[PDB]
């Protein structure tokens, strides 16, 4: 295949994305969840890991690290310690609502994925760390978990496969950094949401000091459909090394902002003009797109003309595919104000543990506010670029990288806009 | 500078040099003791980028 898109509804995984059917156990059984999962668990961990590897699924969390290898990091004999699967339901990143939608509309897919991943790695429990603001989503998840426990799919006999598994749901208390892997592990452990360094990796020392694996809700939920339908089908969808389906949250200056399920490698223009109803005012009215959530930098319309939605495609476009959050900004957008609002978000959500992110993101917030006002001189653009480069790669977690990247994208693309604002300010004072 | 012409001619003849052209006593040609405030320039390292200390 050379052209990607036009995903069929018979091939879409999240068949109840829009909540038009019952989200409870009866509706999930009608839609096909919890089918032959006992047979999957009896076929066991190595077969599921091989299925994930031949599916070639990458992490939906952000980084995109190969899920098969990441889950095979825990394919070890136990050293007397329990092993844990953790689900990252935080969804702190702006532009993103897909995990919220699938938690509140297809929760049994999440529970079955927790069971499948826990058996595939060897585990007694899956802790779903949900965002604290998602109270109704957490309650729906607990209702689905109670339904599964009553039906016997979870707990002391995993669908009659002589496997023991428990699924817990633990709520956060309002921190975007608690969506990070190690900070999420610490938040479950009961401390502040401060990320811990690697090594040790969570596959060796993780939650409570056990081998553990933190995985995205979308990854976990598409795991049992991958197991049922085979890895060859999922790998056949998408391009090479960027395979399968993806939930895209298109928001901003579009006619119909929405969450849709689409095949990977779809053109951005095709995706927007097909599912979002197009840019408000038109594709000529489009100015910029942030394609993978606020961690990824912006790209202007000229490169949005023919860009694809792959990890590799956005890397070649000097961006990344994060949470597949497409934020659209038209000609009426104050682009510097939008980027400064993102940097202010990162200033409010940095945990402050480590010096480069803490001090430098506060510094970037102040410099970006002065850039919005126009209150500087154009050498500060290169100064801010150097500050962002100092932040990036020197931090404990990747929040410093995700705060340095939008500044880098704005400086890379919309530098004459900054310079025009700055000289306008200079001439209207002098 | 207050010398009369007779004494000036006597001094010039007696020394062989034009003395009134180059007087060793400063009268008015020197700079004012009160000066306008200066603004000293900055060096080459006063820049906000490409100024890492390991490169210099
Ligand atoms: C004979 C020459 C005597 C000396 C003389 O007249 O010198 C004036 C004058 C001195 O020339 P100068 O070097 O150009 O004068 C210096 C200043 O230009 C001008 O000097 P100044 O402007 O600083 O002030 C000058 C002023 C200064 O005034 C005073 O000193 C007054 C003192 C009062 C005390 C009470 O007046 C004088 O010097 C007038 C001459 C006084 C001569 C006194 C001689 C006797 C002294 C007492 C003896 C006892 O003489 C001439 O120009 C010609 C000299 C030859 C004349 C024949
Ligand atoms: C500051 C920060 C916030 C993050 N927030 C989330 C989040 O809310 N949800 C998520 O699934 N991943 C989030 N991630 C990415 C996690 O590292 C990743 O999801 C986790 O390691 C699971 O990997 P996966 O993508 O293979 O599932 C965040 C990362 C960083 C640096
Ligand atoms: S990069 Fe920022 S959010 Fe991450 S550990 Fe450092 S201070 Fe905390």
């Amino acid at each position: 295949k050379t052209s990607f898109g036009s995903l069929k509804d018979e091939d879409r995984i999240f068949t109840n994305l829009y909540g038009r059917h019952d989200w409870r156990l009866k509706g999930a059984l009608r839609r096909g969840d919890w089918y032959k999962t006992k047979e999957i668990l009896l076929k066991g961990p190595d077969w599921i890991l091989g299925e994930m590897k031949t599916s070639g699924l990458r992490g939906r969390g952000g980084a995109g690290f190969p899920t098969g290898l990441k889950w095979s990091f825990m394919n070890k004999p136990s050293d007397g310690r329990p092993k844990y699967l953790v689900v990252n339901a935080d969804e702190g990143e702006p532009g993103t609502c897909k995990d919220r939608e699938i938690m509140r509309h297809d929760p049994h897919k999440l529970v079955e994925g927790c069971l499948v991943g826990g058996r595939a790695m060897g585990a007694r429990a899956a802790y779903i760390y949900i965002r604290g603001e998602f109270y109704n989503e957490a309650s729906n998840l607990q209702v689905a978990i109670r339904e599964a426990y009553e039906a016997g799919l979870i707990g002391k006999n995993a669908c009659g496969s002589d496997y023991d598994f428990d699924v817990f749901v633990v709520r956060g208390a309002g921190a975007y950094i608690c969506g990070e892997e190690t900070a999420l592990i610490e938040s479950i452990e009961g401390k502040q949401g401060k990320p811990r360094l690697k090594p040790p990796f969570p596959a060796d020392v993780g939650v409570f000091g056990c081998p553990t694996t933190v995985a995205n809700v979308e990854t976990v939920a598409v795991s049992p459909t991958i197991c049922r339908r085979g890895g060859t089908w999922f790998a056949g969808f998408g391009r090479e090394r960027n395979s399968g389906t993806k939930l895209f949250n298109i928001s901003g200056h579009v006619n119909h902002p929405c969450t849709v399920e689409e095949e990977m490698s779809v053109p951005l223009k095709e995706l927007i003009e097909k599912h979002a109803g197009g840019v408000t005012g038109g594709w000529d009215n489009l100015l910029a797109v942030i394609p993978g959530g606020s961690s990824t930098p912006l790209i202007p319309k000229s490169v949005c003309e023919t860009v694809l939605m792959d990890f590799d495609a956005l890397v070649q476009a000097q961006t990344g595919l994060g949470t597949a959050a497409v934020i659209v900004m038209d000609r009426s957008t104050d682009i510097v104000k939008a980027i400064a609002r993102l940097i202010e978000f990162y200033k409010h959500e940095s945990c402050g543990q480590c010096t480069p992110c803490r001090e430098g993101v506060d510094w970037m917030n102040k410099v970006m506010a002065r850039f919005v006002k126009g209150d500087a001189r154009p050498a500060e653009i290169d100064s801010l670029w150097e500050i962002s480069k100092q932040i990036e790669g020197h931090t404990i977690c990747a929040l410093g990288d995700g705060a340095a990247w939008p500044v880098q994208g704005l400086i890379r693309h919309f530098r004459p806009e900054l310079e025009d604002r700055m000289q306008r300010f200079a001439q209207q004072h002098r | 500078a207050s010398a009369t012409r007779v004494i000036q001619k006597l001094r010039n003849w007696a020394s062989g040099q034009d003395l009134q052209a180059k007087l060793q006593l400063r009268y008015q040609e020197i700079a004012k003791r009160t000066q306008p405030p200066p603004k000293l320039p900055v060096g080459p390292s006063h820049k906000l980028s490409n100024n890492y200390y390991c490169t210099r």
